[PDB]
RNA sequence: AGCCGCCGAAGGUGGGACAGAUAAUUGGGGUGAAGUCGUAACAAGGUAGCCGUAUCGGAAGGUGCGGCUGGAUCACCUCCU
RNA sequence: GCGUAAAGCGCGCGCAGGCGGUCUUUUAAGUCUGAUGUGAAAGCCCCCGGCUUAACCGGGGAGGGUCAUUGGAAACUGGAAGACUGGAGUGCAGAAGAGGAGAGUGGAAUUCCACGUGUAGCGGUGAAAUGCGUAGAUAUGUGGAGGAACACCAGUGGCGAAGGCGACUCUCUGGUCUGUAACUGACGCUGAGGCGCGAAAGCGUGGGGAGCAAACAGGAUUAGAUACCCUGGUAGUCCACGCCGUAAACGAUGAGUGCUAAGUGUUAGGGGGUUUCCGCCCCUUAGUGCUGCAGCUAACGCAUUAAGCACUCCGCCUGGGGAG
RNA sequence: AUUAGCUAGUUGGUAGGGUAAUGGCCUACCAAGGCAACGAUGCAUAGCCGACCUGAGAGGGUGAUCGGCCACACUGGGACU
RNA sequence: GUCCUAAGGUAGCGAAAUUCCUUGUCGGGUAAGUUCCGACCCGCACGAAAGGCGCAACGAUCUGGGCACUGUCUCAACGAGA
RNA sequence: UUAAGGAACUCGGCAAAAUGACCCCGUAACUUCGGGAGAAGGGGUGCUCUAUUAGGGUGCAAGCCCGAGAGAGCCGCAGUGAAUAGGCCCAGGCGACUGUUUAGCAAAAACACAGGUCUCUGCAAAACCGUAAGGUGACGUAUAGGGGCUGACGCCUGCCCGG
RNA sequence: ACCCAUGUCCAGGAUGAAGGUAAGGUAAUACUUACUGGAGGUCCGAACCCACGCACGUUGAAAAGUGCGGGGAUGAGGUGUG
RNA sequence: GAGGUAUG
């Protein structure tokens, strides 16, 4: 995933102009990473390497989504509708 | 193991083993259904007599007798003494006891409890073997 | 009182399930002073052993494919005291 | 308790659960605490008495509850509301790499086909023989076909969760480390039950099949040889797809965190002193190996890559065999 | 757990009747809940306790005799008094 | 061990649509079973594309048993019509 | 149509009898996961009133058709009241199957079948008919065509090349 | 009998293959449930075709039928004309 | 010192 791509997708979900490590910043750019090597998968289904580092990001993304929904339920509740969860 | 692990799962014991189980067990005509209850001693009915040669090292006959007990598992007994009374269809009272020389038998018999007449010519531990003070 | 109805034990019928005893016969297992055929393992056990798998073979077992050293003697290389 | 004795799932992704960094306030779910009530008599226990003592019997007391209500404390766990950054992660600047999938590509080199030269052996063994060969080999050169694996580099070297990954190029991809203190602010560790991956052998369908080769045939060997040994040789080995899901799947050593002497190689980095760079030196991070102090261990041996000292979590063991 | 789903008056509600008395105790109507990996459902086992035996104690086993409570009187059901 | 062979029948199945002896034997079913089912194996004389062994569904197939039903029968009677 | 019995008949349950329709409950071993299965085994069906019915169809509406449960009752030995309309189950051999066959004695376990395998054939193919021409094959072209054998599917198919 | 071309016939009902859509479900697939769909040498069953069993007929109503039952019945189908 | 290449 290209750096100037992921520096678009960072600084325009970010929550405010300094920001880079929220977890709206991470959750964005996993599904991007994510939707990509979902793709890469349907291409070369049997790269099980590359399927493992997919379902660790795929983990992540679960694990920070939840962090939010308990701290804070409405960044979570927008959060699904603005990326395409659930 | 973790408490968690142990509160997961308690422990288990061992599964103890009887030295006697056939003594361990009844029975009702009526229900024809084994029954626990622990006992002593059993009596039973002779079908077989024989001798036995038994492991090594040792070399000498052994006698035994293969019984039906009262609760129908089929025994072998060990006739302890020097000569007996029995034969086939004689009545025999049983008690727990394992003769180490000889693979398959694990008990013995009562010398002197019923038709097993007691031993000839004993004098010395006479309340074993079964015969009377003269 | 009698009669009618509801609920209603037992009983009958039916097909399933469950547990056990028994059975022609069959399978392997184990035990058993001195029976039989071989010698597979232990040493480099005389083809190094062993794990899985396939196949073959009177029997142990053999051969193949891969894997380990729980591998004996001899060699150069790395490394250490 | 699990390196070697029985015992670490082959490895991971992760729902549930268990466990959880530092600080302030709040509570009182757990904890701790005063009071009241009860936990029968008999029995255990203590103290008295009575039976010729004893056993026995009587009297009195005590004990016993994860007992309940009520009233108090906030140290710890838990719940709640905030705040912080050494954990965790993102960003930023760099570095290595046989990490994986696809497509294509190269030359050695085994075999085969043709053609010259070419004459009687070649092959193999402990000896041989079976076998190939005058219908012309063996070899030697030229050219062509076909597939399989990729010397040197290449190294107790790299990467990967493990299995495992070595010829080259491109595409698509994963993960790791180093430095910063920019950003979030405990977001984490494990992980039953599930889901997937998973050497080689093997199975189904269709190709390919050069070599090697189970089975098998022949020749030797042998007392015999359903084997080692020789000559041949089918399945297979290779590919696509899908099953199988086992292993001496092993570091026979579960994942995580911290702490506890050294010496020395080696890999990938960073920092600084010196010097014309070069080069040497020291400090530090993550790996990988050798030898060793404490300590542990039945010993062998492990020893900052613990088999040490401690905590969390999971799995597993409880004599041999039967019996996986 | 070599037993994971169970329940259908089953769960709640509005009315009604019934018991010495509350309550799906029962009836009618409405909704579709309720319980359950904190082991429900199912199978086998067992009367429960005070207490008894043992043990350094934690705990292990038992529930004879004595006392308390429960259940059952050939098996099943039902009422009358 | 030895003769002969071109080589001597492997698996699987087996009194068989194949088994003479043979109503083989044992078991089951029946009051009683030369038929039937299952096993055994001295396979007279199975046997691997004259295919071997197995098998759901199918069958106016063959075979044995059972429930129901019945004038098939014990043992016949009446009626109608041609 | 038949008392009682109910396959004792008989080569043999031949024939006959019995089952039979719609709805509802429920349904086994085995299984090629489609089936077995209408398995089996059982229950209910009539008429009247609630009823121009709850609800549907049609229509501009009037009107016209279909008719869902339920209660409450009525009558009979009996309510698909007649006729028409499966007997079921267990076990086994054979052939997988649907199909074909001896017009006029044999319907089958025989033939065929899809599938497997061998074999041949380079195209003016081979094979076949015919003296030949000419044709089929085939207006095809070795994933095609002819012949032989086997006979779905599953697990397999062994040794012998002397004749 | 086999075939060629050309026509025509098969009441009514039942089952419910592939596929597709939607909800659930997932990181995404799986996958589940429903609905739709309309496949089949499929089912039931008349016409049509056949001919399994029995009885009768047997100088027949008939030189192969009649009656009662029976199999197939959208297909390897039946039949007509030439 | 370690790692690598016939019977009893
Ligand atoms: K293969
Ligand atoms: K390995
Ligand atoms: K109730
Ligand atoms: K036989
Ligand atoms: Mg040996
Ligand atoms: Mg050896
Ligand atoms: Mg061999
Ligand atoms: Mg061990
Ligand atoms: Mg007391
Ligand atoms: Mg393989
Ligand atoms: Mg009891
Ligand atoms: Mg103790
Ligand atoms: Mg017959
Ligand atoms: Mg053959
Ligand atoms: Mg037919
Ligand atoms: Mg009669
Ligand atoms: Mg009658
Ligand atoms: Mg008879
Ligand atoms: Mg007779
Ligand atoms: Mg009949
Ligand atoms: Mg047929
Ligand atoms: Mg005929
Ligand atoms: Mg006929
Ligand atoms: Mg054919
Ligand atoms: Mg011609
Ligand atoms: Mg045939
Ligand atoms: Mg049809
Ligand atoms: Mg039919
Ligand atoms: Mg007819
Ligand atoms: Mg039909
Ligand atoms: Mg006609
Ligand atoms: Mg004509
Ligand atoms: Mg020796």
């Amino acid at each position: 995933l290209t750096q100037e791509r992921k520096n678009e997708i960072i600084a325009e979900y970010r929550v405010h102009d300094t920001d880079t490590g929220s977890p709206e910043v991470q959750i964005a750019v996993l599904t991007a990473e994510i939707n990509s090597l979902n793709e890469h998968v349907r291409v070369h289904k049997k790269d099980h390497h590359s399927y493992r580092g997919l379902m660790k990001m795929v983990g992540h993304r679960r694990n920070l989504l939840t962090y939010l929904r308990k701290k804070d339920v409405q960044r979570y509740r927008e959060l699904i509708k603005r990326l395409g969860l659930r | 193991p973790t408490i968690n692990q142990l509160v997961r799962k308690p422990r288990q014991s061992k599964i103890k083993k009887s030295t006697s189980p056939a003594l361990n067990k009844g029975l009702n005509s009526f229900k024809r259904e084994l029954t626990d209850v622990n006992s002593p001693q059993k009596r039973g009915v002779c079908t077989r007599v024989g001798t036995m040669t038994p492991k090594k090292p040792n070399s000498a006959l052994r006698k035994y007798a293969r019984v039906r007990l009262s609760n129908g598992i089929e025994v072998t007994a060990y006739i302890p003494g020097i000569g007996h009374n029995l034969q086939e269809h004689s009545v025999v009272l049983i008690r727990g006891g394992r003769v180490k020389d000889l693979p398959g038998v694990r008990y013995h018999i009562v010398r002197g409890a019923l038709d097993t007449a007691g031993v000839e010519n004993r004098g010395q531990s006479r309340s074993k073997y079964g015969t009377k003070k003269p």
